[PDB]
């Protein structure tokens, strides 16, 4: 339900990038085909799950209006929190790595340096934190460390304090979450073999 | 723009007041695991309102959060009689922190339409509410589902920050 609205806001602030407008109307077309509150919807198959529907977004964040960034990361964030965005085998891209770890990576290159917009830096922060504790989603430990690394950039080179504490915040929750998961696959191998 | 949090224990109504007092409706919610943070305005007023996840294990992260806050919405389930010492004994925590010393504090006695409230009388009490020291502070009986109270509590709220030193 949400994914339809967001479409359509999707192609209000600009058409001077013609490619970018083109995505969005060709995935709200397949979305009407597959059909034949505003924010998004619960995890269940009746709804249609949107995976590879998800190409408008990597152009909404490498899109400039920091605007349409921030909108970007902050409705990713919600969906995949929800567990409607488990991913697949690797798409586009040399395998050893999910379509999970490709949006995760997506979500880390809206940040580059402190001249970045601090609206899309949070949203950032914010994303990349429902994206590694999602009880929903695996990640690849490479993908965890450029989460973990972006985070830390931001906590870092960020001038804006807000910003700061809470990349700080997340940055604990995050590596203590990954963490434990990794404690308990270990004890898991500890008393499988027994 | 000021800061809230809206704190409280898993199953609170925290998340669905958030979105209430943004979009003025009820939405379908999960447990907050990590964060939602919304821009809210309200009155006229600006908030960035930063909703956190209540859960037994995502508590202990609250006080990362506390820094240069102005108020503290903090959600209590009025029907939740078994963990009120919980909410009391996680309140007298957060306040003790020196990051929340200049901050004003709104209860929420949430979920009052239901049958099995406590009364909001009761719940102070059991907060230890007038127990507080130098907290400008008030309690207000709401309904997230219903959209009681609210309009009250965020008036108390505004005309609170609207006292500077
Ligand atoms: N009867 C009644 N039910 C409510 C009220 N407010 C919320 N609820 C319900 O109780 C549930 C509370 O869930 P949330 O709003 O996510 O509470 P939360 O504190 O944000 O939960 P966490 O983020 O997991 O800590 C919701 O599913 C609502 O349907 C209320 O005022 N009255
Ligand atoms: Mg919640």
């Amino acid at each position: 339900r949400a994914l339809e609205k967001i479409l359509a806001d999707k192609e209000v602030k600009k058409a001077h990038h013609s490619q970018l407008r083109k995505a969005c109307e060709v995935a709200l077309e397949e979305i009407k085909a597959e059909t034949e509150t505003l924010p998004p919807v619960k995890s269940k198959t009746n709804f249609i799950e949107a995976d590879k529907y998800f190409l408008p977004f990597e152009l909404a964040c490498q899109s400039k209006c920091p605007r349409i960034v921030s909108t970007s990361l902050d409705c990713l964030q919600k969906l995949i929190a929800y567990g409607h965005l488990t991913g697949n085998a690797p798409d586009s891209t040399t395998p050893g790595k999910k379509l999970i770890d490709r949006i995760i990576e997506t979500i880390c290159g809206c940040f580059q340096g402190p001249q970045t917009d601090e609206g899309v830096q949070l949203q950032i922060i914010k994303a990349l934190l429902t994206a590694v504790t999602s009880q929903h989603i695996e990640i690849h430990e490479g993908t965890v460390l450029q989460a973990v690394r972006t985070c830390y950039n931001i906590y870092l080179a960020s001038k804006n304090l807000i910003n700061q504490t809470t990349a700080k915040a997340t940055l604990t929750q995050m590596l203590n979450v990954i963490f434990a998961r990794m404690e308990n696959q270990a004890l898991q191998e500890a008393k499988q073999m027994e | 723009e000021m800061r809230i949090l809206i704190l409280g224990l898993d199953g609170a109504g925290k998340t669905t007041i958030l979105y209430r007092l943004q979009v003025g409706e009820v939405v379908t919610t999960i447990p907050t695991i990590g964060f939602n943070v919304e821009t809210v305005t309200y009155k006229n007023l600006k908030f960035q309102v930063w909703d956190l996840g209540g859960l037994t294990s995502i508590r202990p992260y609250w006080r990362c959060y506390y820094s240069n806050t102005d108020a503290v919405i903090y959600v209590v389930d009025s029907c939740d009689r078994d963990r009120i010492g919980i909410s009391k004994s996680e309140l007298v925590a957060m306040l003790e922190e020196e990051e929340l010393r200049k901050a004003i504090l709104v209860v929420f006695a949430n979920k009052q339409d239901m049958e099995q409230a406590m009364t909001s009388s009761e719940m102070a009490n059991s907060l230890g509410l007038p127990a507080l020291k130098d907290r400008k502070w008030q309690i207000f009986k709401t309904s997230a589902t219903k959209g009681t109270g609210l309009d009250e509590a965020m008036e108390w709220l505004v005309e609170t920050l609207k006292s500077r030193q």
